[PDB]
């Protein structure tokens, strides 16, 4: 069975006779009392404890006298922004691409007015107007976008390294063996 | 899903004029019903006329509105007010709270401390 | 706005997009138990929309000077004879405004308001606050607190479980249990007394890690308690699991099925109970969770016995959790070492000139949180518990919203009472394991 | 014995059984949903996700084929073409006909795909089993009765219905091969989206979603415009 | 104190000495850009899908949300209920936020849950004190009481919803707590009467006065603007030179 | 429900086992319903604990533990020469969570920086510790003290005169418990 | 029930209520808005009235149709209640 | 006010097998001299009064019914036309 | 109290101080003197004796109080 003996459990403990009477009469012997041990059990009390023994710890870089400006750990006020995308410029994106994939080459002087075009045609006009004179093959390349398939909404685990879902399986050990209605997953 | 309970209603808006004009004849109709009702179960001494003249007062301070989505809110609250109400969720001193059994000159104000 | 005032078009409603079941497959007229005529309308002649509006079920008010209210429902029953037709539960009798209060104080000042919601799981309920503002704060706290935070985190998920599942079987009609389990729980809240200065309310664990830091005996302590405590799981479960009486009172009620519980916004045990692998220190690993290794109880028949052999699973789990705790637990500091979000120790505050001006200005006007929003969840020893702050840029929060696990619960009573009997409406209250420290707010 | 899924045993999500045909039932509720798409614009983004991910997933469930397939729809195309009348729903009703202690089956066309949806009748112990599960419509009217009543009674279903053992003209409709045990794991690890009862439920509520979409006209423009400082916070300028 | 054969005292262990502590400095928000791109394709396709409602979405560390407009509530939430992309079958929360300075001054919050992809998604709706919001009570169940708390707490109307009424303030209580303009302490309290044999209620006076320490605000900015995190597949393309 | 992905090997439940699958013997079925079996293990397992030591201590003879860290009555303390420790400084009064805490100070008539007022409203405090976490020279703080339950709610609105007087009779554990604990503040 | 006596028990009431502009413009065919200068919050406890007076319950339908004293009449003989 | 009771056709069995165990109290205190022919009667008696109460296990009549069935339609494929 | 245990109190106490424990304390309790308050309350310690309860006073007054 998985018991642990009693002679580990930190609890006062039966002797002598009364211990052979209790291991005769009772349902298991490695079970405890509960009764915690007055030579162990917070002894000495915690108004004993010396206070010159604790110290309060430093971490080398934070609490180093000659190696963090502050400003290099100041990492509340490096907080991220939201990154806010509206229809007015998601149109745009669709329209010329994005700094890591660009649909046409904007090379120099010229392309920058066809740059604000594809900010402004997304304000004058929407995604659903968009996609309506382009036809359905720009919807299609929305697609290709994620590889052709729609995205999957990302995971929050990353156990794995990656962000994903977090793959429950059936525990190796089930407590409950099989003779009750609670399985076990891992 | 969870039954709704007695006087449980649906919320709908207020299609046209129409429609909150006869909902809140039904809303003020089913109120002065009720008044008999609301005497016996929260055992109000006053009689049932002086119940129905405050139920008449608390209709008539929404008397000169008119929008649709003010009316609607207001519907609303009646109509939660009607089902608390005859439910007896609330108690006498609710209900007692209800009837309260300014300065009316410069002067008398003046004299006493404002008002 | 404007428009509204004179009739325009009318805001779409659920009811309109409503869709025709197709009649070529579709079998029954009922694919749950739920509403197979164990609801209102199921006797008399007429519905009760008109000319029933007359007459009223009998209807008693369980609650709030009840027992079985565990406190301060007012859950009232309508009966037919001894079965429940409709339950209305009736809440907001412990509501306090703490959503309000919280807008009018520091970050700090508002995390004893967190101690006081599920105030069986004080500890838990701090660190759902703490790592929401960690968040906004933009911080890492350090490895000890981290690992201190999900230590204390499971020897609080055992002090609820102890007061929730004993509580049940209390109401059930078993004595016993209470009592013997309530010296274990006696016992926990030195260790709460010993790190903090409270039996119940710690106020212990903050945005940026832990108060103070472990006094030198307490984990020797804590280990010396852990190698007792599997017999006192073993002993409730000697009276509780094979009891004909236990199982008879629980196998079979209170049944949610799968698809169902999800759409009733259920977590926790309410959840695992129907048979979904789902826990939130598995799906999103906070704090020091995804550094040890526990099992998730699930059932399999969604109702009151199996969810009570899910919640003596992690009595065993949680002190599993806790070995791991007291075996990794490293060095360091217990708070974020940056003084213009946590305090500085009172030798540095009386010693240095800045850590006086930051002791002085984070007790005064408080640290400032970042502006933004966050949603942040714990798997709280009642299910998921969570918080929506807003942040202004400023010292206070401008939107504190505690989302409860049993406020979520408690509105999917009548659709899983309805039906049962009174017995077995107590029998639901204590499964569903409510506290309106948080159902209210 | 273990060859075979036994139809309503508990999965371990409870409320969730065992579906007695998975394979036929997602094409089924897959064609159809590639059928109530085509009331949609080409352009929209929503019809093409759709249209993507149901036929990925279509693709998947052809590629498992049961055992003896071929040989049981060479049959069952002679048994629909002879007997036609007896499978009609505009002659035998959606529900596949009347008697309900009887088999009864109907053809379904989707995407231009032949379904057939049959409703043995359902399997209860012989003691507590009344006329064979016959429907109780109560007492036939007697006495004086006027004509109307008569009608409403029921009084056309003496010419119509059918004694269930009056099985001359009908052929008895022998339904598909299934999935064994091995072929719905391998079926669903190839889908991904859990049990094949779940991949199911998700199928069907795809289905219904569409109606939802077409209504909506979720793919034309925006309704409204935000106006000036609604989506501003407390943001610090950059 | 009969002491067991095989436990020894454990404080009488000497640990081995902790001496100089090295800790790395980590900004927390780097570990959320390996799916910062994933989150903003997302929020993209939905915006491409649901044109018609979706205004725009914002992508913070790992949390995506979606701004849409109170007429598409029904139709959005039926297509991140049903869709298979989409399986957000739960409602965590629905709560509201008053922002005063907004003509619309609620922003209706709701967050879900899809356990299939272990995603959550935060969509925000507008609504004031005249213009309703549409239930979502036919798709989720456990929306029943959120909404409930909006009514009561900031007083949203949800048209479709069954049985909305007061579900955290008292009985006969008159206004909207959650509120802005709405004072901390109220307006009236009440007391037991003698003289009336009852609770009665009175207009609101305190033996002493809340201190709104509030002024003592820092007259500097303290957090400063942040800093831009949006990845390279959602900004537009830079003219490159000559 | 389940994660997406594979489906969990083995999620899927093994079909239901018949009446006559059940592997137990007809004469244990019988016997265990019957013969109260389980029952009869819980009625045992009472029996042992009646034979064990109980839990309970004799308050007020007896008292239970508590902790240098511990929060109970507020007192203030003063130097070893008798002068307050106290300085106005408020931070106290501004960290309250309940404002519990009413000050008001002058310069005394030696020039000193001193408190005129000192109230602590003992039915609004929280008892939560944070105006001794925040005070720079260790005047508020809270005794071990918990029992001093009063007659009436005026005898809980404690002035400075109360508090000193506090801090004059409790100043030894008050000193013996910051000596225990300010290690770790 | 008798027309007659189903009418003067209504005249009764109807002088009775507070502020009626004045009891003699009372008629078989008098309307409650033009002739007796009742708005409809009056119109409405005037059917209410009614219905308490004669024992019986008008149901929202057939409440707004009686707007003169006739239309209650009939109301009343059609109803089989008193 | 009337009140459902959903185990009152228990008080109406209960009625009668009162009646019943009272007529067995005699031949109790009577069995010397009732003997083998007495003893007859007294298992007559009580076999009768025990099929009545089989009549009541076997309708479900000492029931009382409270809680708070698969699918049986089966789809096929033809495939095309 | 057990039977072992309050025998072996009873016998190093004395009967008359039982019964003076059966009035106060309700307890048989052995221990040696530790102190004595300024109010004359008299404390005690036995380690011998169960967890908590190897401390306790004989307070002065016979209007005990904490
Ligand atoms: C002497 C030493 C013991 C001294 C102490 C006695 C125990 C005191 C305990 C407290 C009082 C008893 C409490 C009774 C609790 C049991 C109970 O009432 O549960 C009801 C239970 C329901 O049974 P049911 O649902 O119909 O069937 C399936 C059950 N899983 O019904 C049952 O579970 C069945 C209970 C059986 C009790 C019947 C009496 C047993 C005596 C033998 C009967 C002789 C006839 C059988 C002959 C043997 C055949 C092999
Ligand atoms: C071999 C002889 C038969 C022994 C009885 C076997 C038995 O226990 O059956 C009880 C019987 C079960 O009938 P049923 O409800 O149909 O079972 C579920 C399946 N439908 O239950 C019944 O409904 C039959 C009616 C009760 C019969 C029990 C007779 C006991 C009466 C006392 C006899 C001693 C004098
Ligand atoms: P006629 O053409 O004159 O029609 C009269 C009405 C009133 C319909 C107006 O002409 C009208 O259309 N005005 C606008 C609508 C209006 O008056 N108010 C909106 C209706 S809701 C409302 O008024 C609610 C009032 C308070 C709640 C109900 C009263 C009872 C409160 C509790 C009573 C006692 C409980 C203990
Ligand atoms: S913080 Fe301490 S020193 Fe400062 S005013 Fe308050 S009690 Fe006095
Ligand atoms: S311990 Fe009491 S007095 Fe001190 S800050 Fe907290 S509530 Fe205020």
């Amino acid at each position: 069975s998985n018991a642990v003996s009693i002679t580990k459990k930190y609890t006062v403990q039966s002797t002598g006779i009364w211990e052979r009477i209790r291991r005769a009469l009772v349902i298991d012997p490695n079970r405890s009392n509960g009764v915690p041990l007055n030579p162990y059990n917070r002894n000495p009390s915690p108004g004993d404890n010396p206070p010159l023994e604790y110290t309060d710890p430093v971490t080398i870089p934070a609490g180093d006298i000659a190696d963090n400006p502050y400003w290099k750990r100041d990492f509340r006020r490096n907080y991220p922004r939201p990154s806010v995308i509206a229809q007015a410029q998601q149109v745009a994106l669709l329209s010329v691409g994005s700094a890591a994939q660009p649909r046409v080459e904007l090379i120099g002087e010229e392309g920058t007015k066809a740059l604000v075009a594809a900010e402004e045609e997304g304000k004058e006009k929407g995604v659903a107007k968009y996609l309506e004179e382009k036809g359905a093959e720009e919807a299609k390349r929305v697609l290709a976008l994620t590889g052709g398939l729609p995205p999957t909404p990302s995971g929050q685990t990353m156990v794995t390294g990656q962000w994903d879902v977090h793959k429950y399986g059936l525990a190796e050990e089930q407590s409950y063996g099989g003779s009750y209605p609670c399985r076990s997953f891992v | 899903a969870v039954q709704p309970t007695k006087f449980a209603v649906t919320v709908r808006q207020s299609r046209n004029w129409a429609d909150a004009k006869q909902r809140v004849i039904a809303a003020y109709r089913a109120w002065i019903r009720a008044a008999p009702e609301i005497q016996t179960m929260y055992s109000i001494p006053f009689p049932v006329s002086h119940i129905r003249t405050r139920i008449r007062q608390e209709f008539e301070r929404h008397r000169y509105v008119n929008k649709l989505n003010v009316v609607d809110v207001l519907l609303q609250q009646s109509n939660a007010d009607f089902q608390e109400t005859m439910n007896f969720w609330r108690q006498q001193s609710h209900v007692m709270a209800f009837f309260k059994e300014l300065p009316s000159n410069f002067i008398t104000g003046f004299l006493e401390g404002r008002n | 706005p404007q428009d509204g005032f004179q009739g325009t078009r009318l805001i779409p409603t659920g009811a309109d997009f409503q869709s025709p079941p197709d009649p070529f497959i579709d079998e029954g007229a009922r694919d749950n138990a739920a509403n197979y005529g164990v609801q209102k309308s199921r006797s008399g002649v007429d519905e009760d929309s008109v000319e029933g509006r007359k007459v009223r079920h009998y209807t008693v008010n369980f609650g709030p000077q009840h027992p079985a209210a565990h406190g301060v429902l007012r859950l009232i029953l309508e009966l037919n004879g001894e079965e429940i037709v409709r339950a209305d539960p009736h809440v907001g009798l412990l509501h306090r405004g703490t959503e309000k209060l919280c807008e009018y104080k520091t970050y700090m000042q508002a995390l004893p308001y967190f101690d006081r919601l599920d105030y069986v799981s004080m500890m838990t309920n701090e660190q759902v606050f703490s790592l929401a503002v960690e968040k906004l704060l933009n911080i890492e706290i350090p490895p000890r607190a981290k690992f201190i935070r999900t230590m204390f985190g499971e020897i609080t998920r055992i002090l609820n479980h102890l007061m929730s599942v004993l509580s049940h079987a209390m109401d059930v009609g078993a004595l016993t249990p209470f009592l013997w389990g309530f010296e274990e729980r006696e016992k926990l809240m030195e260790f709460y007394e010993r790190v903090s200065g409270a039996r119940l309310h710690a106020a212990y664990v903050r945005p940026g890690g832990v108060h103070q830091d472990i006094p030198v005996g307490l984990l020797d302590d804590i280990y010396q308690w852990a190698t007792q405590f599997g017999d006192r799981i073993d002993e409730t479960e000697e009276m509780l699991t094979d009891n004909r009486i236990w199982i008879n009172r629980l196998k079979g009620v209170g049944v949610v099925s799968a698809a169902d519980a999800l759409n009733l916004s259920f977590t926790g045990v309410m959840l695992r109970g129907s048979g979904v692998p789902w826990d939130v220190r598995k799906s999103s690993p906070y704090d020091a969770y995804d550094q040890v290794e526990f099992d998730v109880p699930v059932g399999i028949n969604g109702d009151c016995y199996d969810r009570y052999l899910c919640r003596m699973e992690e009595f065993r789990q949680s002190l599993r959790i806790i070995h791991q705790c007291l075996n990794k637990m490293p060095a360091g500091p217990v708070r974020y070492e940056d003084y213009k979000i946590t305090p500085p120790p009172r030798a540095a505050m009386k010693e240095n000139m800045e850590a006086l001006i930051h002791h002085f200005l984070l007790f005064t006007k408080g640290y400032a949180v970042p502006p933004g929003d966050t949603y942040t969840a714990i798997e709280a020893p009642k299910g998921e518990m969570g918080v929506y702050v807003v942040s202004d840029g400023s010292e206070r929060p401008y939107r504190v919203h505690i989302r409860a696990p049993g406020f979520a619960h408690l509105s999917g009573f009548d659709h899983i009472t309805r039906g049962h009997l009174l017995a077995d409406a107590v029998a639901v209250i204590g499964t569903m394991d409510l506290v309106f420290g948080e159902v209210d707010r | 014995k273990g060859k075979f899924l036994v139809p309503g045993a508990p999965t371990g999500l409870t409320g969730l059984g065992t579906h007695p045909s998975p394979r036929s039932a997602l094409l089924y509720l897959y064609h159809s949903t590639l059928e109530k798409l085509k009331q949609i614009p080409e352009h929209s983004v929503y019809r093409q996700s759709v249209e993507a991910v149901t036929r990925h997933r279509l693709a998947l469930v052809e590629s498992v084929v049961p055992e003896g397939y071929d040989a049981w729809v060479e049959r069952a195309k002679k048994l629909l073409e002879e007997h036609a009348d007896q499978f009609d729903p505009t002659k035998v009703g959606p529900e596949g006909g009347e008697e309900v202690q009887g088999a009864r089956a109907v053809k379904v066309e989707r995407d231009g795909r032949v379904f057939v949806v049959s409703r043995l009748p359902k399997e209860e112990d012989e003691r507590v089993l009344e006329w064979d599960g016959e429907v109780d419509e109560g007492p036939e009217l007697e006495g004086s009765r006027t004509l109307e009543e008569k009608i409403e009674g029921g009084l056309e279903k003496i010419f119509t219905r059918r004694d269930v053992k009056d099985t001359v003209g009908r052929v008895e409709w022998e339904p598909e091969p299934q999935l064994t045990a091995e072929q719905v794991a391998e079926l669903e690890n190839k889908i991904g989206a859990g049990l094949i009862e779940e991949v199911i439920q998700v199928a069907e509520g795809e289905l219904k979603l569409v109606d939802t979409m077409v209504k909506a006209r979720v793919w034309e423009p925006l309704e409204e415009q935000p106006r000036p400082g609604q989506w501003e916070y407390f943001e610090r300028k950059p | 104190v009969a002491l067991p054969k095989d436990a020894p005292n454990p404080r009488a262990i000497p640990r081995e000495p902790v001496g100089e502590i090295k800790q790395a400095l980590v900004n927390p928000a780097d570990k959320y850009q390996s799916k910062a791109d994933n989150l903003h394709k997302y929020g993209a396709w939905l915006m491409s899908c649901l044109p018609k409602y979706i205004q725009q979405f914002s992508v913070w560390k790992d949390e995506l949300t979606i701004y849409i407009c109170p007429t598409g509530v029904i139709p959005v939430f039926s297509f991140l209920k049903y869709n298979t992309n989409a399986e957000f079958t739960q409602v965590s929360d629905i709560t509201a936020v008053d922002f005063p300075t907004r003509e619309m001054r609620f922003e209706i919050v709701y967050n879900l849950l899809s356990v299939r992809h272990n995603a959550r998604i935060r969509v925000k709706t507008y609504a004031d004190e005249v213009t309703p919001v549409p239930s979502i009570t036919s798709l989720y169940m456990g929306a029943n009481w959120y909404e409930r708390e909006v009514y009561d707490m900031f007083g949203v109307l949800f048209v479709g919803h069954p049985d909305l009424r007061r579900i955290m303030t008292d009985y006969g209580f008159e206004g909207h707590p959650l509120r802005k303009d709405f004072p901390l302490t109220g307006y009236t309290e009440i007391r037991y009467d003698e003289e009336k044999k009852r609770i009665v209620v009175e207009p609101l006076e305190l033996t002493q006065a809340f201190r709104n320490f509030e002024g003592g605000s820092s007259a500097w900015d303290q957090v400063g603007p942040g800093i831009d995190r949006t990845p390279d597949t959602f900004k537009l393309p830079t003219p490159k030179p000559e | 429900a389940t994660p997406a992905g594979p489906p969990p090997k083995n999620f899927r439940l093994p079909p239901p086992k018949n009446w006559d699958e059940e592997s137990e013997s007809t004469i244990d079925k019988v016997g265990k319903y019957f013969l109260m079996t389980e029952m009869l293990r819980g009625m045992y397992v009472l029996l042992e604990q009646f034979f064990r030591p109980p839990y309970t201590i004799y308050y007020p003879f007896e008292k239970g533990p508590i902790s240098p860290r511990f929060r109970g009555e507020h007192a203030l303390r003063r130097y070893p020469s008798g002068e307050e420790r106290c300085i106005a400084c408020k931070l106290c009064e501004a960290v309250c969570p309940a404002q519990a805490i009413t000050i008001e100070a002058e310069e005394r008539a030696d020039g000193s920086r001193r408190t005129t007022r000192y109230d602590i409203d003992m039915t609004k405090c929280i008892y939560c510790g944070f105006c001794q976490e925040s005070c720079p020279v260790d005047a508020i703080v809270e005794s071990p003290n918990a029992e001093y339950a009063t007659e009436t709610r005026e005898e809980l609105l404690y002035n400075k005169e109360k508090l000193l007087a506090n801090g004059d009779k409790w100043e030894p554990e008050l000193a013996a418990a910051i000596r225990a604990d300010a290690p770790y503040r | 029930l008798q027309k007659v006596e189903v009418y003067e028990r209504i005249k009764s009431l109807l002088a009775g209520f507070d502020k009626v502009n004045d009891p003699n413009n009372i008629t078989e065919t008098a309307h409650f808005a033009n002739d007796l200068g009742l708005d409809s919050l009056d119109t409405v406890e005037v059917v209410m009235a009614i219905e308490e007076e004669f024992s019986i319950e008008i149901p929202d339908k057939d409440a707004d149709q009686i707007h003169s004293v006739d239309k209650a009449i009939e109301y009343i003989l059609r109803q089989p209640d008193a | 006010s009337p009140f459902n009771i959903s185990f009152f056709i228990y008080g109406l069995v209960f009625l009668l097998l009162d009646l019943e165990i009272l007529l067995l109290y005699p031949f109790a205190v009577s069995e010397y001299v009732n003997s083998a022919y007495g003893l007859a009667a007294a298992l007559i008696f009580i076999g009768i009064i025990t099929i009545g109460f089989v009549y009541e296990l076997g309708h479900d009549a000492l029931k009382v019914h409270s809680r708070q069935l698969k699918s049986s339609v089966v789809i096929s494929y033809l495939g095309n036309i | 109290s057990y039977p072992t245990r309050t025998l072996a109190n009873l016998r190093k106490i004395g009967l008359k101080e039982y019964f003076r424990q059966l009035l106060y304390i309700g307890d048989t309790k052995y221990g040696e003197l530790v102190g004595v308050d300024k109010f004359g309350n008299k404390f005690y310690e036995n380690k011998e004796e169960l967890p908590l309860r190897t401390r306790w006073v004989d307070y002065a007054k016979h209007d005990y109080d904490a």
